[PDB]
């Protein structure tokens, strides 16, 4: 009665409970029936279709309504100690201001369930969110107003465990950007805010950042940093973008520690960016690419404040834009219409490899790939959840696809020196 | 997009003395496509910002 | 607790289910999915069985998962998980 | 005539089955190629369980379909369905 | 037995198993510790193992460990030298699982004892031959120290002081080989000591016999072995049959045959005609089989070896031994001419010999000083895939091709 109420409310055992009822979909979910065919009699149609779109294939939908109504899906990390889990980190749930302004959720690739494993519930709107790159069960984001929480995967608190500093000293602007950087023995909580504050912080301490700095560049005009990314294993350098359109190198350390590049070639705020995310026998780290709100995606070069190269084939203002982890070539793109535009160039250049516009325009903001990249998470801000599996003849790069890559470049270099030779002499007299 | 990869194809067609004569055939070609633009663009119009 | 009761409702959110019965040694459940004197009847036979299955367990080996057992039979998936205070089972479908 | 050897290789090299042992329909082990006495013990504290959740059956219907009871055990957890022919092991891990 | 194979081949039990079985399958279908596998894990010191019980004054007599037992490896432990009140025979053993410096068993003996092994044909046992040359056999069974075979040199056993000797075949049929210090070939039969299961005083080059100081044979030759002779006249060892014996002797050395072994190593490419051997002048010389020449060469030290040994996963890698206190191990792919990860021995001390773990995740370092340590492997380079063996089958044709082309070189460029 009374004592059966106390026990269920009892933390210990309430705990024992989650922990059990999370064990038993673990066997639900390996609860596979008994009457199967494993010969494969039911694919032959789909063998029929796979010679027309087999590269692409929505694996499941982590859609929910505890918290997923007016809540889009603000920031997506993969976790690195479990690649099998995903995080979604929802909007400000307007039609639900009764609840609060951010709760994570968790969408899962170890099981197909609508219940996350692992939830962050705030007040605040959860602006950026870093999965833990060097620990196991931790979660931290960004608030609308700017100061970082801090919340744990394996625990039983959705609340923010601790917060980092709000302050005119701290994250006064809303955190745009930040994630889990620095060595596993020397670590930088890496966070930037609206106004450019350059936030690298502790994971011990959520008071003092490690290292705070607002940015501003071209005599001190502010920073807005839009496009955010690095480089691999420069923790000095950062991929910096601007609302009014501006790109930069970011620099963490030396004299001019902070915008360190200055380049310009979009015609919107900087919507979607991701570093050459593929690393295989060639070395491109000389390279990018960006998106705006100009419906066209720039490439980038490290050298070229010009922009690379353009993908301006979208027929609206994009929103995000990644390239791929390990085929060169390919590069996942999207926008507010869910325009899903994996575009392999070596494979499809002038056209994407995969352009896939959501019917409806699903809305399409912030996504992650899986850590191979066999799969990308895409989600409407309504809550269409669509992970797509990649056909692995469109995914596996070749081995000279590297060194064929570089050709490519080459190539692309080529060509933009012909129109470059074309823009010189086209200037009259 | 399909015009302007067969545009891109062509761009290099200066030397040979038919983008004159393929310009004028496919001005028909060129001007639905540019229909279809403009409707578009009509349309993103009357979206309502 | 309303936490467990959601967790409860989720397990039992697949519809067709026989009955889940979060029980307790005392021969009553702590949350059944059933009417209140078959919840009680089939929770004394849930705590009797729930003590048989410790002893079993502890025959087999006293140093094991002490959360739960499931039954999956053909005439009920009968998922027993009891804990340490309190205590569960789910007379459940095969199929889930 | 090797279907026999065929299925008890298939829950042998079973992912997470740690072993599919023919023990008799008393329950006593029979297919016993490896330390007799754990085998032994194990496969008579199976017994004992079945019997219980053969209790807890007939708690719940005495006449009952049974497919197999998972019981999650740490040591082996075993999704078994002991009978009165013979006892082939069922233990594997859900992971697995 | 008969009745488990009768009710497992019941046409109703073994029905409702196969429909079982298809059923079951069907529904059942720290952190910086990971990061020096390559760095460190693939050669940590780890089991330094000194009971001074006879740590204290005593040498390594050898290097064995149990097949049988995998977790058992067998600490042979030398004579007291220092301490002739202690007795000049025991034996320890060292357990990958326990954490005990003690033996599973001491098997103690009167003499010196240079050479011993276990049995994975025979688990119950092991055996050894003494330092003057009796063998002798005990068995962790019983409850006597000393051995309780006692197979005694003597005029017409093997007089000369043993060396070389393994347990020949396995459980099916074990003539467990011996070698005298003059190498009597001494196959001894898996339950008789009072007479081996063989024995020849091998000669060769005109019946010139010589001391060989290695010994290898191929895996399953019970017809063949390695007879490397302190001379450094490498003989070819036919082990069974009427043409059984000391062959030809390959001179791919230049000092007496310190560390040798068969190439150990299993994958795609067969290394049927390499050859392991490391010499008493300061350097190691792997050699071939039908080319009695070296094929290749690694002799850092100025000082000599203490062991070496093909590696029993990885054709690139290899097990070796050298006096300057240093590890020598390379991954003949990766790194040739440098060793791969040329470690030290804490204050450079005396090497006896080595044993790799089957398994290849560990070996063992001789220890004059009494630390016997055990170096920790992991799997960067150890584990040889078949593509892995493939590539370093490309590596050893292509070894061949430098080694020609390093003779027309020589041919082409002698200055006279």
């Amino acid at each position: 009665e009374e004592e059966k109420q106390q026990i269920l409310h009892s933390e210990e055992f309430l705990s024992f409970f989650d922990h059990s009822t999370r064990i038993v979909e673990r066997a639900l979910s390996e609860q596979i029936n008994i009457f199967f065919d494993y010969s494969g009699r039911d694919l032959e149609d789909k063998e029929g279709e796979i010679q027309a779109g087999a590269k692409l294939s929505l694996n499941r939908q982590f859609f929910d309504e505890r918290w997923s109504k007016h809540r889009v899906v603000s920031c997506l990390d993969w976790s690195s100690q479990y690649p099998e889990l995903l995080v979604a980190s929802y909007n400000n749930n307007e039609d639900a201001p009764h609840e609060p302004d951010g709760v994570a959720l968790v969408w899962n690739m170890k099981y197909k369930k609508t219940t996350p494993e692992y939830v962050f519930h705030c007040q605040s709107a959860v602006m950026s969110a870093t999965f833990a790159k060097f620990h196991p069960n931790l979660v931290v984001g960004g608030t609308y107003s700017g100061q970082i929480v801090l919340w744990d995967n394996r625990s039983n608190k959705r609340t923010p465990v601790q917060r980092t500093p709000l302050s005119a000293a701290a994250h006064t602007h809303p955190v745009y950007c930040v994630n889990v950087v620095g060595t596993q023995n020397a670590h930088n909580l890496i966070s930037i805010s609206t106004d450019g504050k350059i936030c690298s912080w502790s994971l011990d301490m959520l008071s003092h950042p490690q290292d705070s700095m607002e940015l501003v560049h071209k005599q001190s005009k502010a920073v807005a940093v839009t496009s955010m990314s690095f480089p691999v294993g420069d923790v000095n350098n950062f991929v910096v973008g601007s609302e009014e359109g501006s790109v930069y190198t970011a620099c963490r350390h030396g004299s001019k520690a902070g915008i360190s590049e200055m380049f310009e070639g979009h015609q919107g705020p900087i919507t979607g960016i991701h570093c050459h995310a593929a690393v295989g026998a060639v070395d491109f780290s000389h390279l990018f690419v960006t998106s705006s709100f100009d419906w066209t995606v720039k490439l980038w070069s490290t050298k070229n404040n010009k922009p690379l190269y353009s993908f301006e084939d979208n027929a609206g203002y994009v929103y995000d834009v990644m390239w791929s982890p390990t085929h060169p070539a390919l590069f996942a793109c999207v926008d507010g219409m869910g325009r899903l535009d994996l575009w392999n160039l070596n494979n499809d250049t002038e056209v994407p490899t995969a352009s896939i516009s959501v019917e409806g325009n699903p809305a399409l903001n912030r996504v992650r790939w899986t850590h191979s990249g066999r799969e990308i998470a895409v989600g409407d801000s309504e809550g269409q959840i669509v992970i797509y599996d990649v056909g692995e003849q469109i995914a596996v790069p070749r081995n000279d696809e590297w060194a064929r890559f570089g050709r490519t470049l080459a190539e692309i270099n080529a060509n933009r020196a012909d129109a470059e030779e074309e823009a010189a002499t086209r200037i009259p007299a | 997009n399909e015009m302007f990869r067969i545009f891109s194809r062509f761009n290099a067609l200066f030397v040979r003395p038919h983008i004159r004569g393929a310009i004028r055939e496919y001005q028909t070609q060129l001007i639905q496509r540019v229909k279809d633009d403009i409707e578009s663009l009509h349309d993103k119009f009357k979206v309502q910002y | 607790m309303a936490e467990v009761e959601e967790t409860l409702k989720r397990l039992q959110s697949q519809k067709g289910v026989q009955g889940i019965i979060v029980v307790n040694t005392e021969g009553i459940p702590i949350k059944s999915t059933m009417d209140n004197p078959t919840t009680t009847q089939y929770a004394s036979l849930m705590h009797s069985f729930i003590l048989k299955a410790r002893s079993t367990v502890r025959d087999i080996d006293p140093q094991n998962d002490l959360t739960f057992l499931r039954i999956r039979s053909k005439k009920n998936e009968i998922m027993v998980a009891p804990d340490k205070d309190y205590f569960l089972i789910v007379i459940q479908n095969p199929t889930e």
